[PDB]
């Protein structure tokens, strides 16, 4: 979250899904907002490559409890990350995204 | 071998035609002037569903097209692939028969259905062994409407046994872009019901949000959504034409998704859709592709299948994988799902897998549904059609073109026994 | 001498006929253009040089997977004029392949057998392949079975059919299909070695290490299962078995003869190495319900007869103390009327690995043909999935407007509950 402008459209715009329960969410249709997100915020000025590889994933209720990024590496960059930073980034990330939202919610109130 | 005579008819018909050829063209490998610049011999191993071989190993596609106004002759045939078509295949009238179906139905279509119907008996005694039929058209057009219909009902009596679908394109729900839309798709729709075996509705609004949704397309323009049609088209009929482990032609299809001789109507679908953004973050396997057609979202049509029941599905895919997980996908979705499909159809599901994928992909797939949520898209014509009847708005042309009130009476009639077919089933 | 035609109906059929066909050319020792670099003689003919033309017929109503045979490796193989093919197929309906479409070429695929059958000396039989829910796979296999009674009414005629899967399908119609199939064939058959693709599915997942098999993994489990089965005609072995000892000693009844096929050494490369399988193993694994190429369950019938064909490095005395152990055993059991439950033979062949597959190269295996009453529960199955569809009256039209009438869809579900019945009568205990 170290963008912070490009979190900031993402959190608008998966508002009016996430509100529904989990099983009526497929991850097809969140990749289209995800990359419209990247479009609208300064992400856009960006490498393509690195783009290439932000994805989604879902884990696996709510819409708030299963939905966080992924970034798959793979190849010769993969032998510095090695599917233990990918498994620590994912615990970080959570509470990276609900200590976001509790913001969020803090300033519709406000 | 299995030929296809395929007829494009109106506006709407001659673009997704003249789109449809090109995808085709691109699978067998075929230039635009009509030589054969492929790589692999399954191209040219069966051009003959789709392809006349011509004097100098010059390939012509076995289509007519046909239209009131000379417009979009010219278009198509100045356009790229135009020098492609046979130029004695261009059957064109003067006057456009407006937004009529009464015109292009009584008046012009007669002079341009004989004509017509004289070119599309040539073509048919040159086959060898014929297939069937495919129109292109719209229901909510002038010429389009009408003279497809005219054409359908003319050649269905003419050759019963063979196989006529078409891909009919319906009114949309929100936006009309035409005043008389419901009193030409309520006429066509009636003489679809009896003429035709396969009616695949599409409408310009679900493809519109597949489009700007999906595909994430900031313009999309009319090739866009022709090329979506298209790529249905290509996979029914490429499960027809290339070497495949479970084969299926059109009369297999037919089948398999046609219960009851007027439960005809499907909803397609395609589902290696991906905005070019996200075609780096996707994973292209069976089970993304069926979760992705059985998505309500992608469906062709605006009409929801949760608010129906499946009486059966077609799942075309193309590309090299592995049947058990085409199966397994299969029976997931049907267990998952058991209260969106009939319950008096077990396995109301027809596989059929083709080896070679489209241009570009590895997998692909088309979904075409048979399921009762078709009833809401007919339910909106016929309160759209009932609003203007009782007030008799717009019918005086209908009228002095030398049609009759009965015959309007009798085309709701059969459009609401439709809709009670559907709800009842 | 003990010449045999083997006929392949349908993509299912000519698909299993190709894995067949290759696995006896490897066996044999034939390279894919007939020529060799007797026992080869019940399935290829000699003609003058070194060219073995394969005694079999491919018999199609599309072009196809029949072209794809035509320019295949084994292009040269077989005779130009026993690849018979159709031009439009019957788009798995049994009226079209049986009525409209297959009388078209039910002629030529009947001379065509009889210019085989007159190349013959002395015929065993036939092998019909084809599957149970496919359009000429079961109204033309129909159709020609009944052609062949007629014309060639004292020589065996086994079958192996690829009966529907409890759960995966994939065609809608199959239940009617396979309730016609079942009726005109069950009129003229001897007996039908049944498998499923479920079920191999399941083997070649739980043993054989593969998450993602295709059709030709199990082409190559039925070939290996047809190989084991005709190994006494091809080869030498301590006991010999022929098709009518295979008709006799499974058939009990008229109507009830629809064994199930198994074969135990499915095992990988690296699992075989670690693993000493021996003639106790295999047979140990031939009954384990989990290893039935049919996915019933055993152990809710009743075994009636069991055909335990051994093949390889195989000792007889090894096989009686198997077969006394799985006798001895008590969740296996056999009907009350046949105290004598098992025909056995051995051939001194070990089962020839194909370059390319998965299974691993193995000193013994056997191949294990049971007639139980378990095939009762699928056949109700079957019949209840008909009985739904027809009662809804679905998909009739296609049928009835193809050369057949409804008459003839309430006769095959009578016959069908006949034979339900005839399967519960011989289930119960003798008082």
């Amino acid at each position: 979250l170290g963008q912070g402008d490009f979190i900031r459209h993402l959190m608008d715009l998966l508002k009016p899904e996430l509100v529904r329960p989990a099983t009526t969410l497929y991850q097809h249709n969140l990749t289209g907002i995800l990359e419209t997100a990247v479009r609208a915020t300064n992400a856009q000025f960006d490498s393509p490559e690195i783009l290439r590889r932000l994805d989604v994933r879902l884990l696996e209720d709510t819409g708030w409890d299963v939905f966080s990024l992924d970034y798959h590496v793979d190849g010769p960059i993969a032998t510095v990350f090695t599917r233990e930073c990918m498994s620590h980034y994912l615990r970080v990330f959570n509470f990276l995204w609900r200590a976001k939202r509790m913001e969020y919610i803090l300033t519709d109130i406000r | 071998m299995r030929e296809i005579v395929h007829i494009q008819a109106g506006q709407c018909g001659n673009q997704i035609g003249a789109k449809f050829w090109e995808v085709i063209s691109d699978e067998h490998g075929i230039d635009p002037s009509g030589n054969y610049v492929g790589d692999s011999d399954l191209q040219l191993e069966r051009i003959s569903v789709y392809y006349n071989e011509a004097s100098s190993h010059k390939y012509v596609p076995r289509a007519i097209l046909v239209d009131l106004e000379p417009g979009t002759m010219d278009s198509v045939r100045s356009g790229a692939f135009g020098h492609l078509f046979r130029p004695d295949n261009f059957i064109f009238g003067q006057s456009g028969a407006g937004n009529n179906w009464a015109k292009g139905h009584y008046t012009e279509g007669a002079e341009l259905v004989d004509s017509v119907l004289d070119v599309v008996r040539k073509e048919c005694e040159n086959c060898d062994c014929l297939q069937g039929f495919q129109l292109t058209h719209s229901l909510g057009g002038g010429t389009g409407s009408g003279m497809g219909t005219l054409l359908i009902s003319k050649v269905r009596e003419e050759y019963p046994d063979r196989i006529m679908n078409t891909f009919s394109v319906v009114p949309s729900p929100k936006v009309s872009d035409t005043v008389v839309e419901p009193y030409n798709a309520t006429l066509s729709i009636h003489q679809l019901v009896e003429n035709t075996d396969e009616t695949y509705c599409i409408d310009n609004e679900a493809l519109y949000d597949i489009c700007f949704r999906t595909l994430k397309l900031a313009t999309p323009t009319y090739g866009d959504l022709n090329h979506l049609v298209s790529a249905t088209m290509s996979g029914v009929t490429t499960s027809l034409r290339f070497p495949g482990q479970l084969n299926a032609d059109l009369r297999k299809l037919a089948v398999n998704m046609v219960p009851f001789p007027r439960l005809h109507f499907f909803m397609p679908g395609f589902a290696p859709l991906t905005a070019r953004g996200s075609q780096q973050y996707r994973a292209l396997t069976v089970p993304e592709l069926t979760q992705q057609m059985f998505d309500a979202k992608n469906m062709m049509a605006a009409c929801d299948p949760r608010h129906g029941r499946y009486l059966t599905v077609a799942t075309v895919f193309r590309g090299r994988m592995s049947m058990k997980e085409v199966d397994e996908q299969m029976l997931a979705i049907q267990s998952k799902n058991s209260s969106y499909f009939v319950e008096w159809i077990p396995n109301n599901v027809k596989v059929a897998v083709c080896d070679i994928p489209p241009r570009g992909l590895k997998m692909s797939s088309t979904f075409i549904g048979n399921s009762t949520a078709i009833q809401e898209l007919f339910k909106r014509i016929s309160e759209q059609f009932t609003a203007m009847f009782r007030r008799k708005a717009f019918l005086h042309w209908y009228t002095g073109e030398g049609m009759d009130e009965m015959e309007f009476t009798e085309a709701e009639s059969n459009m609401n026994d439709l809709v009670s077919e559907y709800q009842q089933y | 001498m003990r010449e045999c035609i083997s006929i392949h109906v349908g993509q299912a059929g000519v698909q299993i006929g190709n894995a067949c066909w290759e696995l006896y050319c490897l066996e044999h020792g034939i390279q894919p253009d007939g020529q060799m670099p007797d026992s080869f003689n019940t399935f290829f003919s000699e003609t003058g040089a070194g060219k073995h033309v394969p005694r079999a017929v491919f018999v199609d109503l599309e072009p196809t997977v029949i072209d794809e045979v035509r320019t295949g490796t084994y292009r040269q193989l077989f005779h130009p004029e026993q690849l018979i093919t159709g031009k439009e197929d019957a788009a798995n309906n049994y009226a079209r392949g049986h009525y409209t479409i297959g009388k078209e070429i039910i002629d030529l695929v009947l001379d065509r057998i009889r210019k085989l059958a007159d190349q013959c000396t002395g015929l065993q039989g036939f092998l019909v392949f084809h599957s149970f829910g496919g359009g000429t796979g079961s109204g033309f296999t129909s159709l020609l079975m009944e052609r062949l009674s007629v014309d060639y009414g004292k020589k065996s005629k086994l079958e192996f059919s690829i009966y529907p899967a409890p759960q995966v399908s994939t065609a809608v119609v199959e239940p009617y299909n396979s309730i016609l199939t079942t009726h005109t064939t069950l009129e003229h058959s001897d007996c039908a070695f049944m498998v499923d693709n479920e079920a191999i599915y399941d083997i070649c997942r739980r043993n054989l290490d593969i998450e993602r098999p295709t059709y030709t993994n199990l082409n190559r489990l039925i070939s290996q299962i047809v190989s084991s089965i005709t190994a006494s005609l091809r080869f030498d072995g301590a006991l010999n078995v022929d098709l009518t000892d295979f008709q006799t000693n499974l058939v009990p009844y008229p109507r009830i003869h629809f064994p199930l096929a198994t074969y135990a050494p499915v095992i990988s490369a690296e699992k075989a190495y670690h693993e000493q399988l021996s003639v106790a193993e295999i047979t140990n694994a031939c009954f384990e319900p989990a290893n039935q190429m049919v996915k019933c369950d055993p152990r809710h019938g009743k075994y009636m007869a069991c055909c335990l064909l051994y093949r390889g490095d195989v000792v007889p005395k090894d096989v009686n103390a198997a077969i006394a152990t799985i006798k001895t055993k008590r969740s296996i059991q056999f009907v009350d009327w046949c105290p004598t439950g098992f025909k056995v033979g051995i051939n001194y062949q070990p089962p020839t690995v194909v370059p390319g597959g998965d299974l691993a190269k193995v000193q013994r295996a056997v191949c294990m043909l049971s007639n139980t009453t378990a095939i009762a529960e699928a056949w109700a199955r079957l019949d209840h999935k008909f009985d739904l569809m027809y009662a809804k009256r679905a998909f009739v039209h296609w049928y009835v407007g193809e050369g057949m009438e409804e008459g003839e869809f309430s006769e095959a579900r009578e016959d069908m509950a006949a034979l339900e019945k005839d399967y519960e009568e011989v289930g119960v205990d003798s008082v």
